[PDB]
């Protein structure tokens, strides 16, 4: 018997086997409707069709907030994508922390009443990229398309009471492109066009060592500009965008926010724990995500946070190349042991205790 | 935000102490750990905790990851035991090895009541207190180790 590992994340479905060193299937977390008011498309066929499509995501900042096109994505997984029977894989989910109870519930129901699972667990989506770290002390920084989250762990446990989390991740970075872009005199409204521009954004994008200095750099000559051709055929200049739109990850008022940003919330998720794991927490900072991709994001977090610490504080920032999978693959780990899935949530647990049983057993 | 409300309310509680404590039981190699004072050690091979037989104690292979519960008598109590529990991550190791031995270490600190204080040692970063288990000259790192659990995906 072998288990299930899907990441749903707020962007891109990961999913696959456990046991494997990466998802099978990574594909955008979309249903598509025809744009002029089978009738819809899931995932990378809604993005092959979305020229007469608009397009719309079932997650928002980490939350299910349509659950029938949510149904879609997973069905689609399930069956389209993975070609297995769901009824015959026990199924490991994840989730970010500080997500609303309701929200586990409903994906157990849902995964035993109408997928017919034979057990699944909700995993927290920090807590998979510290093992596949193979570390069990350490604060860990995820950011994908809807949340940026900080969960400090210590022998193995995570401390609620240290847990951060941003809803501004990098759908939110996405849409600003977007509206900075219009000064460039270029125009991208239209959902078709928003993944157009997240397109650029991970190409193109990159975090200033000093916001500052870089701007003025961008002034001073064209030495940092980049072209890209639309598809189209159109092709567009960015300069001072490239590091302007993950600039908002540290200065959260560049979309309105009040918010901390990534760096100051780090520390201050290492400031609520006892003082005698700190050294520990700041000399194992694990990012995951693909909002953490950003060439140039973990230098700039090293030098913001020996700004913020004590003058002598050995910080290090782990960064591992394959981070955008850093969740799945400790979910592929984990769900490979026989102990984690003793755990695990039963049909027949299901069937007598109904949704709340969730919450009894997935820490 | 408002953890009573969220999928974090039951994090940190005596439930998931107690949840984790009985998935504990059912690994066999905790089975009679941690019973004297002395060196216990387990190598990851593919997801499974193996032992290590006695005479090879000291040695580590490069390729592989490890637990070692270290059982002692603290100073508080001649006749009571405590814990240390340090996994060793050898340079060419995997990342299942790796991961896995992060997890069980954490199971094998349930088993024994969250007792053992836990050790990252990696290899070319060993803690004083690690260096201090092996007689002089009984440390030995070995060439190679045993295959990845991971199925690659091409
Ligand atoms: N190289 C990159 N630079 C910046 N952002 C990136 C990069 N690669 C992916 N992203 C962004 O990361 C997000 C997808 O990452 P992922 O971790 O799968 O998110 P999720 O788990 O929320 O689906 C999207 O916002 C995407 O545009
Ligand atoms: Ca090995
Ligand atoms: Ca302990
Ligand atoms: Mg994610």
């Amino acid at each position: 018997t072998t288990a299930l590992v899907c990441d749903n994340g707020s962007g891109l479905v990961k999913a696959g086997f456990a046991g494997d060193d990466a998802p099978r299937a990574v594909f955008p977390s979309i249903v598509g409707r025809p744009r002029h008011q089978k009738d819809s498309y899931v995932g990378d066929e809604a993005q092959s069709k979305r020229g007469i499509l608009t397009l719309k995501y079932p997650i928002e900042h980490g939350i299910i907030t349509n659950w029938d096109d949510m149904e879609k994505i997973w069905h689609h997984t399930f069956y389209n994508e993975l070609r297995v029977a769901p009824e015959e894989h026990p199924t490991l989910l994840t989730e970010a922390p500080l997500n609303p109870k309701a929200n586990r519930e409903k994906m157990t129901q849902i995964m035993f009443e109408t997928f017919n699972v034979p057990a699944m667990y909700v995993a927290i989506q920090a807590v998979l990229s510290l093992y596949a770290s193979g570390r069990t002390t350490g604060i860990v920084l995820d950011s994908g398309d809807g949340v940026t989250h900080n969960v400090p762990i210590y022998e193995g446990y995570a401390l609620p009471h240290a847990i951060m989390r941003l809803d501004l991740a990098g759908r939110d970075l996405t849409d600003y492109l977007m509206k900075i872009l219009t000064e460039r005199g270029y125009s991208f409204v239209t959902t078709a066009e928003r993944e157009i521009v997240r397109d650029i954004k991970e190409k193109l994008c990159y975090v200033a060592l000093d916001f500052e200095n870089e701007m003025a750099t961008a002034a001073s000559s064209s030495s940092l500009e980049k072209s890209y051709e639309l598809p189209d055929g159109q092709v567009i200049t960015i300069g001072n965008e490239r590091f302007r739109c993950p600039e908002t990850l540290f200065q959260p008022s560049f979309i309105g926010m009040e918010s901390a940003g990534i760096h100051e919330t780090t520390y201050n998720s290492i400031m609520k724990c006892d003082i005698d794991i700190r050294k520990d927490l700041y000399a194992n900072n694990v990012m995951s995500g693909g909002t953490t991709m950003y060439p140039g994001i973990a230098d700039r977090m090293q030098k913001e946070i020996t700004a913020l610490a004590p003058s002598t504080m050995k910080i290090k920032i782990i960064a591992p190349p394959e981070r955008k999978y850093s969740v799945w693959i400790g979910g592929s780990i984990l769900a490979s042991l026989s102990t984690f899935q003793q755990m695990w949530i039963t049909k027949q647990e299901y069937d007598e205790a109904g949704p709340s049983i969730v919450h009894r057993k997935c820490f | 935000y408002n953890i009573a409300d969220s999928n974090i309310a039951n994090l940190g509680t005596e439930l998931e102490k107690k949840v984790k404590l009985e998935a504990s039981q059912h690994e066999d190699a905790w089975k009679g750990a941690g019973k004297q004072v002395g060196v216990e050690i387990w190598r990851i091979q593919q997801f499974k905790v193996v032992p290590v037989p006695k005479k090879h104690h000291g040695s580590f292979y490069t390729g592989d990851s490890y637990i070692v519960l270290s059982t002692y008598h603290p100073k508080t109590n001649p006749d009571k035991l405590a814990y240390d529990v340090h996994f060793w991550l050898g340079a060419f190791t995997t990342q299942d090895e790796a991961g896995t031995a992060a997890y069980k270490t954490v199971e094998l600190d349930d088993y024994l009541g969250g007792l053992p204080v836990q050790y990252r040692e990696v290899q070319g970063y060993e803690s004083e207190r690690f260096l201090s288990l092996f007689p002089k000259g009984g440390l030995r790192i070995l060439d190679g180790g045993v295959e990845t659990g991971f199925h690659h995906v091409e």
